């Protein structure tokens, strides 16, 4: 269950 | 729903626009930092903080500008009025400690060991990983993108699948 931060 | 901030972990004056998504550590090293070779004296500036996120681990901090943050309605925000009273009563108000708390803030986004992995994996065939964090509880341990985690801590994940 992960993320990235994007724009 | 909207974010919400955990933290103020540091204030500086930078290039206009040096906000946000381009500011992670991982976007700093993929494309470069968006305030580099910065001068204060030679082109505009404006206050910006660096954020920890609230449910996003210590890679994931970005720099904000006080409107960025009212922009998209985040949570936390009496907490920048709370960081203002108190970096103001520092200014009119020490090195070594300053160096000792940033160092200590660089191993938080550190991956001491993977424990655990999804069982899906990406269309890169990348799972994700369940990270412990140097010098921080396990509490704190955070699922991350296995894509992320390989470009620098390939040597943790050769050790959680060496066992
Ligand atoms: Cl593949
Ligand atoms: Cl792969
Ligand atoms: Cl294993």
């Amino acid at each position: 269950t992960s993320r990235r931060k994007r724009a | 729903e909207f974010e919400t901030i955990e933290r103020f972990m540091d204030c500086r004056i930078g290039r206009k626009g040096a906000t946000g998504a381009t500011t992670t550590i991982y976007a700093v090293e993929a494309d470069g930092d968006p305030n580099a070779g910065f001068e204060k004296n030679k082109e505009p500036g404006e206050i910006q903080y660096l954020i920890k996120w609230k449910g996003w681990s210590h890679i994931h901090n970005t720099w904000e500008t006080e409107e960025t943050l009212k922009q998209q309605n985040v949570r936390g925000m009496k907490k920048l009025d709370n960081y203002k009273k108190k970096d103001q009563e520092t200014k009119r108000w020490y090195n070594c400690q300053q160096e000792l708390t940033d160092d200590l803030h660089k191993q938080y986004q550190i991956v001491e060991r993977i424990i655990a992995h999804s069982n899906q994996k990406s269309a890169a065939g990348y799972p994700d990983y369940y990270c412990k964090w140097q010098g921080l509880p396990y509490s704190e341990c955070s699922w991350e993108d296995g894509a992320l985690i390989s470009k620098k801590f390939q040597a943790c994940i050769d050790e959680y699948f060496s066992r």
